[PDB]
């Protein structure tokens, strides 16, 4: 228990360290989807339209 | 006569259909399709096309098989359902320009008006633009060779008018739009060197090969203009362009001031909320 | 008395033919015919799709010429198209994609041969260019009113079929009128040929032509966009000088919907073109 | 200069764009023009009488 916390903790070191490139992938991909959907909802606004009041 | 043409991807996807309905017979020869378009306006615009049974011979290259009744029936029905588009020319999927193409194109030169020729690749491995508009016009040669059919390269562009952009964008869901900024620019700035490296490197090998090991004159007159244009930039010493480097570098300094100053303005809300929010959430948490 | 879970396979052929047919989709009623092959009971694949000449009568059983249909189908049989017809399509502009009595009568008359009788109605007139989602139509048996309406298994795809959730047509005319799901398919030849063809459609010919145009226009035309960009930047900073007063008084709640940050970030993105193309000019000057 | 406002005879007003074929000669205001049902493009103008 006393000395086992190091080698047992290494599993948490790998499990928490493996999330770096993952959160990199999410923060690099979700903004690409953000500009994809952003331009998709932006291109809906067309020039031909009717004027109301 | 024609400066540029417009080719829609519908005809190339019809070539994908030509490669789909083969049936695994083992022939996959240069299937000739009848290209359709609008020859009225100065610019050429291909909307759709169809196919015609075309078969050649293994040994003899001068063998070509066409059909007039099927062309007049498909053109009659297609003209009946849509009279805004008429016959313009044809196209073959063969990557190599054979000698029989003057006899194949000569039929649509006699019966039909001047036909445009397009050479594509059977395998989508070519990085360059697959469509090349080759007009069928006779040009006078200076060396004295008899007048023959000459295929002059006409520039082409791949664009869609109203709906094919929406259909392609919906079917892909992977390609990205223009999206001016960092990624769409740096990708071009990284892969462009390969986009020119594979083409130029792929051309200079057969070029240098046919320079020494070449016969059957290939109009060596144009090579003088080739090396001449290659020598139109004789390694300028960049002495006069130093002031231009000072101007572009000054604009770089302007971008530096805009980045540092504007980002310094953006740091306001972050470098304030990080304090006023943390100290109030901490003093009011318990 | 048996029913299965059918799904209509839609490739790019019928899609693009419905896009060009939608561009030529005049308000006059149009006619079309779909082809394909029946491999099993609960699947259907469409490959060949063509258009039909318009007529003053419109969508009707009398407008369908049997000698013209059989003639064109025979001309497709003598060629490399050994596929039989699977259904007929048309367009309903303006009054909605629903089916009138004539359409269900000619559908009842045209479904005597094919039990499936796939019906697709394209309407790109009032549909925005953002989505091109299309829906396929089906015909229910009139004798099934006593038993369940649609005893179709695999109820998972109904969530994907709930995307056309208009509150007037689906359950406004759901009686004796249901629909079916639609999926796509793409091989490697369409993926690489169409993907590289679209990338090339957004790229240059030699891919090195229009680069120096912008690299050298950064000193001529973009300078005006940089001066105007600084004019908008100052046009926001004139209010950013007044922001520390309110931010120094209230500090509670946000009243201005403007963020004043992402716009300046976009200005920096437009300004980074000089930095990204400076190395390009370094490569053009170098070698 | 590229996009202006049009007034239809029926009463509802709309806005259209500029076609690549025509120029800014007839695009000036005060001249009756014609529109299309699809994309609201401009084919040619209509001289008053
Ligand atoms: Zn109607």
């Amino acid at each position: 228990d006393l000395y086992s916390r190091y080698k047992k903790l290494q599993q948490e070191l790998e499990f928490l360290e493996v999330q770096e490139e993952y959160i990199k992938d999410e923060q690099k991909n979700l903004k690409k989807e953000f500009l994809h959907a952003q331009e998709e909802v932006k291109r809906i606004q067309s020039i031909p339209l009717v004027i109301g009041q | 006569a024609v400066q540029k043409v417009v080719v829609h991807p519908l005809v190339l996807l019809s070539v994908v259909d030509h490669f789909n309905r083969i049936g695994k017979v083992g022939n996959q020869k240069r299937v000739v399709g009848v290209l359709l378009g609008s020859w009225q306006k100065k610019v050429l615009d291909v909307s759709n096309s169809f196919a015609v049974p075309f078969d050649e011979d293994d040994k003899d290259d001068s063998v070509w098989f066409l059909d007039h009744d099927y062309l007049e029936n498909m053109y009659g029905m297609f003209k009946k359902v849509n009279a805004r588009e008429r016959i313009v020319g044809w196209y073959h999927t063969g990557p190599k320009l054979h000698k029989n193409d003057i006899a194949i194109n000569e039929l649509m030169k006699r019966y039909c008006p001047n036909s445009v020729l397009v050479i594509i690749d059977v395998k989508p491995k070519d990085l360059g633009l697959p469509t090349e508009a080759y007009i069928s016009v006779e040009e006078v040669h200076d060396d004295g060779t008899p007048t023959s059919k000459t295929f002059e390269h006409v520039t082409s562009e791949i664009g869609a008018e109203e709906a094919e952009e929406v259909g392609v964008e919906h079917l892909l869901r992977d390609i990205k739009d223009t999206t001016v900024g960092t990624l769409s620019q740096r990708i071009t700035n990284q892969v462009h060197g390969l986009k020119g490296l594979n083409s130029k490197l792929l051309d200079i090998r057969s070029y240098l090969e046919k320079v020494a090991t070449g016969k059957l004159p290939i109009n060596h007159q144009i090579i003088y203009q080739l090396q001449d244009v290659f020598n139109l930039l004789p390694d300028v010493s960049l002495q006069e362009f130093v002031k231009a480097f000072y101007l572009k570098t000054n604009d770089q300094m302007v971008v530096v001031y805009l980045a540092s100053l504007i980002r310094s303005v953006v740091a306001l809300h972050n470098l304030i909320n990080n304090k006023i929010a943390n100290r109030d959430a901490e003093k009011k948490e318990g | 008395a048996v029913d299965t879970a059918e799904q209509v396979y839609i490739s790019s052929l019928a899609l693009l033919k419905m896009l060009k047919h939608g561009r030529a989709g005049v308000p006059m009623e149009v006619m079309g015919l779909m082809l394909g092959e029946f491999v099993d009971d609960y699947t259907v694949r469409v490959i060949d799709v063509f258009a039909m000449p318009q007529s003053g009568t419109g969508v009707s059983v009398e407008a369908v010429d049997p000698v013209f249909q059989a003639k064109m189908l025979d001309m497709l049989k003598q060629t490399g198209r050994p596929e039989m017809v699977v259904g007929w399509y048309h367009s309903h502009p303006g009054f909605g994609c629903w089916l009138s009595g004539v359409d269900i009568n000619t559908q009842q008359s045209f479904e005597a041969l094919s039990e499936r009788a796939v019906a697709v109605v394209v309407d790109p007139i009032q549909s925005v260019k953002g989505k091109v989602v299309i829906d396929a139509f089906r015909l229910i048996n009139a004798n099934m009113m006593v038993l369940g309406h649609e005893p179709r298994q695999t109820t998972s795809n109904l969530g994907h079929l709930n995307k056309p959730s208009i509150q007037a047509l689906i359950h406004g005319l759901n009686r004796h009128y249901y629909s079916i799901t639609i999926n796509y398919r793409k091989n490697e030849l369409e993926q690489k040929m169409l993907l590289n063809l679209h990338k090339k459609s957004w790229m240059e010919g030699l891919t090195l032509q229009d680069y120096s145009e912008h690299c050298k226009h950064n000193e001529s035309v973009v300078k005006e966009m940089l001066e105007l960009a600084k004019n908008y930047n100052k046009a926001v900073e004139e209010e950013d000088k007044m922001t520390p007063e309110q931010l120094a008084i209230k500090n509670v709640g946000k009243q201005d919907p403007k963020r004043h940050l992402e716009e300046h970030v976009d200005v920096l993105m437009t300004s980074n073109i000089v930095q990204c193309l400076a190395a390009m000019l370094d490569t053009v000057v170098f070698k | 200069e590229e996009k202006f406002i049009v007034k239809a005879t029926n009463g509802p007003r709309y806005v259209v764009g500029c076609r690549r074929q025509l120029d800014k000669s007839k695009l000036k205001p005060g001249t009756r023009v014609a529109l299309d049902m699809t994309t609201l493009t401009i084919m040619r103008y209509l001289p008053r009488e």
